[PDB]
RNA sequence: UUUGUCUGGUUAAUUCCGAUAACGAACGAGACUCUGGCAUGCUAACUAGUUACGCGACCGGUCGGCGUAACUUCUUAGAGGGACAAGUGGCGUUCAGCCACCCGAGAUUGAGCAAUAACAGGUCUGUGAUGCCCUUAGAUGUCCGGGGCUGCACGCGCGCUACACUGACUGGCUCAGCGUGUGCCUACCCUACGCCGGCAGGCGCGGGUAACCCGUUGAACCCCAUUCGUGAUGGGGAUCGGGGAUUGCAAUUAUUCCCCAUGAACGAGGAAUUCCCAGUAAGUGCGGGUCAUAAGCUUGCGUUGAUUAAGUCCCUGCCCUUUGUACA
């Protein structure tokens, strides 16, 4: 019975894609305690993928040079903001994380051709574990950026951010982007 | 935590604006002379608890603030604190406050631009005081 | 009885593990007692794996130095995951050995593997091992 | 059960042993504990007044750990990281004063004396003394 | 690139001409049998020299090299 | 008194200058190198040349 | 000249109160250890008083 | 109780001859207590290559090992001579105190 | 920001009746609807576990959090 | 003069396989030395530790608290062992190898070394290495003294510090590691502990030529509570005044430090561009250098420790093959 930061149960959140079924890792195998596991996850091609999916969040909020190589610090807000997933929305926050990233990773995109800096691009797919770290990315940025200049700390910020990628809000900087590199991919064609 | 009858919004006191809506020691340090390792001693020997607002205070109070802020030798604020330790022309231990660390500057500025000696030459010419290079920095 | 470490990193944890009615301290003070308490499931991992019942026996002390605080963390873990396995080795049946390696193993490699990982030297030219001075041209 | 300042958390600890050092009335309290920044680095004097008493409590939970100690490691205990403006920042050590001070206040209520090898240690009466404050925050959860 | 230089891969050849009733297929065995039939200096030349007849000796025994 | 790194970086610089003011001094006796024993009945230098009837 | 304003500027604690003990420099020593030469006197002697590279 | 100590820049020389002296105490049965391995100091000088600070700024590494041992006996402190003159291989000093 | 610095006579009915009824109750919550310090958050939501109409959930020195009392 | 040295596959590599008028080789690469990662197997030890004891101190537990007998797990460091694309599956002209996965400490640890041969590259300011020219006593030798390299309508570059709420300020808590230490020339040192000050410091007895003393190197960041509440604000601490101490023959053109006061742009920076692939970038301190005083630089050490790539010749350089010459 291997339960997230002792509270949280991992047998039940319901991951409705199948391409990111073994690109989303929470279930059985990768239940821990806590999201620090101190990996040597990416060492490989691929074995990043597997990493769970709660260390590569906490991970990806240790972004800018104020606070890089802090850990303890964004576990302590990752801490935080699930507590404020489950005071605010009162459902399983593993769902909000999971609801946020299948459903904010960009479907569709654009490359750059051109030679190198006159403007013509070109649309094609993405590999699921793109869309999965992108969704990440994407994550992580809002809601720092929307703690900023704030007097709003940031893990009611980070929480609704999820939340706000969770239910498709277009307050959502990770949908908001998401739907506009993805709506420029359909315009260069 | 309601804000009282007796709650100010400002206070003028020693003809700077003191913003009432800001806590004592860090309202009080407009006044030139007074910072904050100045204020959190004057309100150490003033027996005010610190935790107020501006305009939480009573004046008599505050009338103990400037009236032991002005002398502040005669309630143990110690000797090592003073803002002019030895002057020129008293040769009295004073701490110098608004408007009285000013004149006292800028006649200390003329003196030196009086005698020929170095340091109000530079001082007037435009030039770093202490010994800086100004061959690089300090561009206007 | 045993003694066996495990290591991290230059922090060292080793746990001296004897015949008991059940204890763990760390240098004198109890596994509840340590300062990191976002890093508190870490120590707490064989009390929560295996359960208090697989400790039912020994009187475990660790002595921890050197390192910083996570990798003492991390050292602390591994010491108390190796004495109980080389407790039960030498004085219980190897099928409980067994039985208690997959539990571990398979959970976190770490609990009984070390970390060959070390601080590669700077070299010259720049501020760390890559990184490199800024080569203005013009 | 038996209770010892190792077994016990270390956050309340302390404060109830500054407790104990307020509410006795036997520790002295020098003249100039008002004033004061506590080493070169600091930048203001504390928010609570109660910092004697505090750091005094700390003193003797130090000199129960390690003894063997004097002055010159209770600086090289209690430094810290000064802020130098647009230099880098650097360790600075803490004051001599205090714990030049401390030190003979707490040997003034019989708490503390010295080790044979110049420095400091405890008594058995300044180990009962904190052994059963120890003992007294170990029932207050 | 863990490809095999010149010395490992024609002295293995030259070890395997001669001395064909010493070897054999396992590497532990081979990596002994080195240090009786020549004269090598220090064991990474030696490990290799016996990494190289243990895939020889996996390559030559089911047609012509 | 004396370190033992000390002790070994002034030997070191004993042979330095011994070996490079033989070497100034001595070009025509086909100068190579010097060699030191040291035992504290004598302590004993010895030079390398291979001729000898110009060392003498 | 008179020998009691000819050198008589201190020569403790200077550049000039301490040269390479080879060839007569003061720029660039290498103080440690008791060798007091300069870095090129270092460079050449290196292997021969026993520092090596490796 | 004479403690010979030893020290050389060589591990072999400095190994052959504690062994050597060892053995010559282990054929007469004093109590001998082993080597105890005392940790190398390096001495360690860092340089610049160039002599006139022109290049892209190579920087030379140079360094010396210091090996340290000793070997303690209890014994009449005149038998002790006879075992310090077989002992007379270039590296090696040899430091006597009782 | 302009924001009180202690607070109004039609404050008290706010942070009393409209706040229980919120479903988040942090020092980041009323600062934002009420244009107040986060000090007054902080030593006014602290002294709400004491009328009992709140429970704690977590306390932090950067982040607190409260909530309704069901 | 050419082939050998190549159409191709492969490699970090003219590394190899293969084709084949070439066959066998040498230098460079690789091998090699040093370091990192493993050992309950050996050797082991008052300048290193574990533990069973014996006693003291405190309410079985705690004790770096005081001294003894067995061991070498933790410390030190030698002698050998060990990882080899070796085992398996697949791809592959079934050949070089490449990819995946178990068993495993480890399935590209990092640095030194560095060929043919050349540049009008830098250095005559490292040289009692120097060739010639120069000056050589109203000196360009050589000393003593004030001054200078520090100057500023102004550029360009290396860097540091920040533009804050993951923060700032105050208290508590707990952990490293490379190493330095009393000197031919020659005054120049690491500092325990006790007393006096709020600091730099003053004063005295001690220890140390080093695994012994500083030193369990009680390091910073990180952690836990207090306050602050988006304001050019309690961030920014630039500039600027009086005072105290240290060094030294001497601090003015403030050397350094501390007390108090003063609160400038700066709110995340445009065209161009720099650096980087795992204990890596980055955050953060501690040693070495220079040093009578000493680091916004350099050289190392550790600590907290990630996103992203597992590829291409578009850009920038470079090498190679074919090709053109009136260029050597
Ligand atoms: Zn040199």
């Amino acid at each position: 019975d291997i339960k997230l930061f002792g509270k949280w149960s991992t047998d039940d959140v319901q991951i409705n894609d199948i391409s990111l079924q073994d690109y989303i890792a929470v279930k059985e195998k990768y239940a821990k305690y806590l999201p620090h596991s101190a990996g040597r996850y990416a060492a490989k091609r691929f074995r990043k993928a597997q990493c769970p999916i709660v260390e590569r969040l906490t991970n990806s909020m240790m972004m800018h040079g104020r606070n890089n190589g802090k850990k303890l610090m964004t576990v302590r807000i990752v801490k935080h903001a699930f507590e404020i997933i489950h005071l605010l929305t009162g459902e399983n926050p593993l769902q909000v994380l999971v609801n946020a990233i299948i459903n904010s990773g960009p479907r569709e995109d654009s490359t750059r051709i051109g030679r190198a800096g006159t403007v013509r691009r070109q649309a094609v797919d993405v590999s699921p574990l793109r869309r999965v770290n992108q969704a990440i990315w994407l994550l992580c940025t809002g809601a720092r950026e929307a703690a900023f200049r704030n007097i709003k700390t940031i893990a009611e910020c980070l929480a609704d951010e999820l939340i706000n990628a969770a239910k498709g809000s277009s307050n959502s900087y990770a949908i908001k982007k998401k739907d506009e590199l993805e709506r420029v991919a359909k315009s260069n064609r | 935590l309601v804000i009282p009858e007796k709650f100010q919004h400002i206070l003028r006191v020693l003809n700077t604006n003191i913003d009432g809506r800001r806590k004592i020691a860090f309202a009080i340090t407009a006044i030139k002379g007074v910072g904050r390792r100045y204020a959190h001693v004057v309100l150490r020997k003033a027996d005010i608890d610190l935790t107020k607002r501006a305009g939480e205070l009573t004046e008599d109070e505050v009338e103990r603030v400037i009236t032991i802020m002005q002398n502040p030798r005669q309630y143990k604020i110690p000797d090592w604190f003073l803002n002019r330790q030895k002057d020129v022309k008293d040769g009295k231990y004073s701490q110098v406050l608004a408007n009285g660390l000013d004149n006292k500057l800028r006649e200390d500025l003329e003196r030196l631009k009086k005698i020929r000696a170095h340091r109000g030459l530079r001082h007037f010419w435009g030039l770093r005081v202490r010994g800086q290079h100004t061959k690089t920095t300090g561009r206007r | 009885s045993v003694q066996v470490f495990g290591r991290k990193k230059t922090a060292t944890a080793v746990a001296h593990c004897k015949r008991g009615n059940g204890l763990i301290k760390v240098n004198g003070r109890p596994l509840e007692m340590i300062e990191p308490r976002t890093l508190q499931y870490k120590l707490l991992e064989p009390v929560l794996l295996l359960g208090k019942e697989r400790f039912a026996g020994v009187d475990i002390r660790v002595r921890v130095k050197g390192g910083g605080h996570v990798a003492q963390i991390y050292a602390i873990r591994q010491s108390i995951s190796k004495a109980l396995v080389a407790y039960y080795q030498k004085y219980v049946d190897e099928a409980s050995k067994k039985e208690i390696k997959d539990i571990l193993i398979q959970y976190d490699r770490t609990l009984l593997v070390a970390d060959p990982r070390r601080c590669e030297s700077k070299k010259f030219g720049g501020p760390g091992a890559r990184a490199r001075y800024q080569k203005s041209y013009r | 059960p038996g209770v010892t300042v190792k077994d016990v958390n270390q956050q309340e600890f302390v404060r109830a042993l500054a407790a104990f050092l307020k509410k006795s009335g036997k520790l002295k309290v020098p003249e100039w504990v008002d004033t004061v920044k506590l080493a070169k680095h600091k930048e203001l004097a504390p928010y609570d007044e109660n910092w004697f008493y505090t750091r005094a409590a700390s003193t003797a939970r130090h000199l129960y750990l390690r003894g063997g100690a004097g002055v010159g490691s209770m600086t090289k205990i209690y430094g810290g990281r000064q802020r130098n403006g647009v230099m880098p920042s650097h360790f600075s050590r803490g004051s001599k004063s205090v714990a030049r001070r401390v030190l003979q206040a707490l040997e003034g209520l019989k708490m503390v004396e010295k080790d044979q090898d110049g420095g400091r240690k405890l008594t058995p009466q300044g180990q009962r003394d904190l052994d059963r404050i120890a003992g007294q925050v170990a029932a207050a959860n | 690139g863990r490809v095999r230089t010149k010395t490992v891969k024609k002295a293995a050849r030259v070890i395997i001409e001669k001395y064909y009733t010493r070897l054999g297929n396992d590497f532990h065995t081979n990596k002994r049998v080195c240090e009786e039939i020549a004269i090598i200096p220090s064991k990474k030349l030696r490990n290799k020299i016996a990494g190289y007849v243990t895939h020889l000796m996996k390559r030559i025994q089911r047609g012509p090299v | 008194q004396i370190s033992k790194k000390r002790k070994f970086v002034a030997d070191g610089i004993f042979k330095a200058e011994l070996n490079e003011f033989l070497t100034r001094e001595l070009a025509e006796d086909g100068y190579s190198g010097v060699e030191v024993r040291v035992t504290p009945t004598r302590t004993e230098i010895i030079i390398l040349a291979t001729r000898t009837q110009n060392v003498l | 000249g008179h020998q009691q304003l000819y050198w008589s500027h201190p020569r403790k604690f200077g550049q000039g109160s301490r040269s390479c003990r080879v060839c007569s420099n003061r720029h660039g020593l290498i103080r440690k250890y008791g060798l007091n030469m300069c870095r090129q006197c270092f460079r050449q002697y290196a292997k021969d008083i026993g520092f090596i590279k490796l | 109780r004479i403690r010979i100590t030893l020290t050389s820049r060589n591990v072999k020389s400095l190994e052959k001859v504690c062994a050597d002296l060892i053995r010559g105490a282990k054929e007469k049965n004093l109590k001998v207590k082993g080597p105890v391995r005392m940790p190398t100091k390096t001495l360690r000088i860092t340089t610049r290559k160039t002599p006139c600070g022109e290049g892209s700024k190579t920087w030379d590494r140079f360094q010396m090992r210091i090996h340290k041992r000793l070997i303690d006996l209890h014994s009449p402190s005149e038998i002790v001579k006879q075992i310090t003159s077989i002992s007379i291989e270039p590296g090696v000093e040899v430091e006597v105190t009782i | 920001l302009n924001n009180l610095v202690l607070f109004d006579k039609a404050t008290y009915d706010k942070l009393c009746k409209e706040v229980p009824n919120y479903k988040l109750i942090t020092p980041a919550v009323v600062s934002e609807r009420l244009k107040i310090r986060g000090s007054l958050a902080r030593a006014a939501l602290q002294e709400l576990l004491s009328k009992g109409l709140i429970k704690l959930v977590s306390k932090h020195r950067a982040q607190v959090i409260y909530t309704r009392n069901t």
